[PDB]
RNA sequence: AAAA
RNA sequence: AAAA
């Protein structure tokens, strides 16, 4: 919509042409000089430092994300089938997405253990909502995961203090997951 | 209330008798004529009755000028007191109907009359005339009732049972009903048949003859025109298998209902009833709970909509067979291919309407696909296909779904692992750093026979973690499936049955099979189908 | 050669009679009822006969016993020696056809003897009973006629006109047409007509009443068959608008014929004729060439299509007219983007299938597609059209279609640069290198509209180079054309109507216009469209 | 991992 | 360049 995707939208039109020119040897004549190659690379890049500019402060305002403890793929009693995405992330991209929806005011805690909010609570300094309910994605929701790389025996609960040694050795796990369908 | 009576003359022994309605027994009228009788009656129920009588020349002459003819003097006098409280009377001249010529003449004089009348209702007194004439213009007014639908009556006069004048509207009827039963039964028009529904239902409503609700007439007839809805624009075969599916419960209660009822003429429209018995359901896979697997491809579907081919076929469809056998094509190619779970999927579907008896199964894809081309793009940029050729390669096509259909029956897909789960997670291999899922809800009976056909693939991997729910698949199913409390990993392309609580509990709790069994009485239990594609 | 015939019986005066059968009167029975010299002048023929009356009880006792009834002991008698050279004759009982019940068992004993008979003709004698019966079984045949199809004949001995048995077959036959001319007009089906079309040929054929091959009955019942077969299944607008075209100089030439000739019943089949004259032709934009604009889009195209649109509705073929309707929409697309000549290219119309006013007919693009897609795909994947929402929106889109087509006849679609060139050539630039090229085969139709809109749009660039081209461009079109021997070169997007000899002259030879008159008759002048795509 |  |  606004003036800033039309910008960044042009740049890769025109950053597109002269790779192609570049990354298919100039044929069916769409060849690019040396010189005028190192120019346009010189002037796209002054405008990427303007587009990270502009974006630097944009509200980029990512819609509900989910903060779920499994990485379960509900979808409402509406529909009947749904396409899925599923990425594992490091605790520091974990943190990263997680700071960012509580600043932006989108998180939608489903995290139904205390445990888990202790240990989000501890691990990356955030204090987040304890809410043991059902959530449903819509296409195009997200979901943040914090899930156990274990399956132990029914009803056990770990203390937190358990969950340190089990976050030493990577046996707790983040996940992004989308809903594209 | 405005009434125009047609009535031909005669040459015999005209009597002065007494003439009562039928339906009105306790009023007569002596006349010597039976239009006369009809007319007096009319008009005492304050109705406008006027009369035209057809009379060949030689009636006008030989008879109605002869004072010597007793009788005829007679028939003369009452004409003329006929103008009595008001009736008009009056005639045009008829040949003696000797040829096709005559009876033309005799059919344009009908014509005039009726186009002429500016009233209500025409009363068809076939009693005078010879009655040569009168069989005639029985046909003659269906004909002209389908091709300005105002009213009709056709009496008659039967001296020999006094007399009354009894409605002979029947005569009529059953053409009418003719004609009904030939559209719906060649073309599966529903049109005319729902007036005789409907008009049935009213009259056992209106004199609590049969027991509505469970005749269910409405019913029936609103299912009636929305299988017809069906048929003719192509249409999910889930929609066409639940009307055929409450069609044949509607059809059962109703045939039950009909018993004699103590009007409502009852052979006709239980020969109606045997067409959709003989032509629709009697040829139909309904066995197979057709209704109860909407969401997924299965060779009974297959089936079922096999057949649905071979009816659009029998009622010159021709076009919506094409498109269904394309679709249908698409359905097998799913099922051999055990992508079944990517039925109501639009995208799979397209993608496989791009992507021996396999080989087989892709060269009759190819030329059903071109067919259906040639008919849903308009024969456009000369890819034009006529009707001969059109059901020549149908019947090929649907003689090669046989055939494969068999070759099938026997080939099992041989399913990979399918996990069996009890939570709707999408666990990847720690190899892995992302993966595409995609998840499908499930019916009971869908689930069960997913479940029962990995079983006995033996390719099943339980990964069931609850004793309970152990219990409950065993009961619920009767299957017997392995308790293992153990992580697994979905590799592109693994799939995994799921049966899961569709409620959220405390934390740690396990519901017991009971329990279970009582969530699942007011659906509280999901089943799922995952697969990863990616 | 094996006939059954079924009469009533009375109670009046059975006299002995003089009786002959109409269609040959040389030979005459002696007999006191109908169905008695009927037989024997069957068995006349070296038939097997055998007979039925149906004979209330009242009859059976009332009359057949009273020896103190006159003619009831006379005919009796008769009976008794019927069995004469080998009649049989037999009885069931009937009602008096009282009420509705007791009709329905006079259907069902008519039912009986239908089943039950092994022979060839059934000969429906309802000279004798009383006539209230007669008149309900006439219609019992047309029922039972298309509901075994053996063979009618109905026949009545009148008294007073002594007697001959006359047939009345045509009774039967006038519901027999209304059931052809009502699935006609409503369904266009010609089955049931082309019977009779076929038939009323075969008799002037085998009696010179009318002139075949001026009536071209075969022709018109064949072209009536396939124009059927390209309503129902999506066909070329070009093989409509032919047979359309094949029709209207069909019926002018049978109307003509026709003239009340000298059996041949005429007002039933001018009925019908009528029908086609308002249901199809009536509405159609026949002033317009179209069969003559076969390879292009034009508006009258499109005027033609979307009125076949309005019958295909008509019909109740509304998935045809929604297919219908989507291409109509590639063709409107066509025209108002200056591509029109592209119509019959398959890759065009799948590229523009994708690829104030141009808004709204993108929007209706869109939307049309929708629906068309819901038909075309079985409504897979939960994308079906219901019957009411699809007839909803083809009248909004046809709505829409006129709003457009106003809008549009002004909307000169400005056609830039069209070279005028005498050689189908691809001159490209000296600074292009490469180009690709497209070449349409024109209709001189199409050739001079084209030309024609260019010259008044003054968008033509001629460079006509030889001074016999001008010539007889302007006298054969009527248009005036520079002489420009110059060189041209197409641009990207550039377009060049073409008029070439299709034949190799020997080198430098220049046809005068007299010549090229002369290659034009015999087809050796050829039109075409270039363009450039690349 | 019937929502670590 | 009505097939330089």
């Amino acid at each position: 919509d606004k003036e800033l995707p039309k910008k960044i939208e042009e740049l890769l039109k025109n950053v597109k042409g002269w790779r192609n020119s570049v990354a298919h040897g100039g044929r069916a004549n769409t060849s690019i000089n040396q010189k005028t190659l190192e120019e346009n690379l010189e002037n796209a890049l002054s405008m990427i430092d303007e587009i990270l500019l502009s974006m630097k402060d944009l509200k980029v305002n990512s819609k509900k994300i989910y903060l779920l403890n499994s990485t379960i793929m509900p979808i409402p009693k509406d529909n009947q089938e749904g396409k899925f995405y599923i990425l594992k992330l490091t605790k520091n991209e974990f943190k990263v997405i997680l700071e960012n929806a509580i600043k932006d005011d989108v998180l939608d805690s489903a995290i139904g253990a205390e445990s888990v909010i202790e240990f989000i609570k501890d691990k990356f300094e955030l204090t987040v909502p304890l809410k043991r309910k059902e959530i449903y994605f819509e296409k195009g929701e997200s979901a943040l995961v914090i899930k156990l790389e274990k399956r132990p025996e029914e009803g056990k609960i770990y203390t937190k203090e358990e969950m340190d040694f089990m976050e030493e050795n990577n046996l707790i796990g983040y996940y992004y997951i989308y809903r594209e369908g | 209330k405005k009434i125009l009576i047609v009535s031909f003359l005669g040459k015999g022994r005209y009597y002065e008798t007494f003439y009562y309605s039928i339906e009105h027994s306790e009023k007569m009228v002596k006349k010597r004529l039976s239009p006369l009788a009809n007319a007096i009656l009319e008009k005492e129920n304050g109705n406008d009755v006027e009369i035209i009588f057809f009379v060949t020349n030689e009636v006008k002459n030989e008879f109605l000028y002869d004072e010597n003819n007793e009788y005829a003097k007679n028939i003369l006098n009452e004409l003329n007191e006929i103008k009595n409280y008001g009736i008009k009377v009056s005639y045009r001249d008829i040949p003696k109907g000797k040829n096709y010529e005559e009876l033309e003449i005799i059919m344009e004089e009908i014509e005039k009359l009726l186009l002429d009348f500016k009233g209500n209702k025409v009363i068809f007194d076939l009693t005078h005339g010879l009655r040569h004439m009168a069989i005639f213009t029985s046909s003659t007014v269906f004909y002209f009732k389908n091709l300005n639908k105002l009213e009709m009556k056709i009496v008659y006069g039967a001296y020999e049972i006094g007399v009354p004048i009894l409605d002979i509207t029947q005569t009529l009827e059953l053409s009418d009903l003719t004609i009904a039963l030939e559209e719906f039964e060649r073309y599966g028009i529903t049109e005319r048949m729902i007036i005789v529904l409907k008009n049935i239902q009213k009259i056992v409503a209106k004199n609590k003859l049969c027991n509505l609700n469970e005749l269910k007439f409405s019913s029936l007839s609103r299912e009636l025109k929305l299988f017809e809805e069906l048929l003719k624009i192509p249409s999910p075969p889930e929609k066409i298998a639940n009307s055929i599916y409450k069609i044949n419960d509607i059809l059962e209660s109703s045939i039950r209902e009909f018993k004699l009822c103590s009007l409502f003429f009852i052979k006709p429209i239980q020969k109606f009833l045997v067409d959709f018995q003989k032509i629709v359901l009697e040829k139909l896979p309904l066995d197979k709970k057709i209704n109860k697997y909407s969401n997924i491809a299965t060779l009974e579907k297959v089936e079922f909509m096999k057949n649905i081919i071979k009816l659009l076929i029998n009622w010159k469809m021709y076009s919506e067979a094409v498109i269904h056998l394309r679709e249908l094509l698409i359905d097998i190619k799913l099922i051999e291919n055990g992508k079944y779970f990517y039925y109501n999927n639009k995208d799979f579907r397209e993608k496989y309407w791009m992507y021996e008896l396999p080989k087989k199964i892709e060269e009759l894809l190819k030329n059903v696909k071109g067919w259906r081309n040639s008919v849903a793009h308009g024969g456009r940029a000369n890819t034009s296909i006529n009707q001969k050729t059109l059901e020549e390669n149908l019947e090929n096509a649907l003689s090669m779904i046989d055939e494969i259909l068999l070759s099938m029956k026997d080939l099992k897909v041989n399913s990979k692992k399918i996990y069996l789960l009890n939570s709707t997670i999408m666990p990847i291999p720690k190899d892995n750093q992302e993966g595409k899922f995609y998840i499908l809800k499930l019916t009971k009976n869908e689930f069960k026979v997913i479940l029962e056909n990995a079983i006995k693939d033996d390719v099943l991997d339980s990964a069931i973690g609850a004793e309970s729910v152990i219990e409950f698949i065993k009961d619920k199913f009767e299957l017997t499936v392995p308790l293992k409390r153990k992580e697994i990993y979905f590799e592109k392309g693994e799939s995994a049955l799921v049966i899961k609580l569709e409620k959220r509990p405390e934390e740690g709790k396990i519901y017991t099979k009971e329990e279970m069994d009582f969530m699942e009485e007011n659906n509280l239990i999901g089943y799922y189908y995952i697969y990863r594609e990616g």
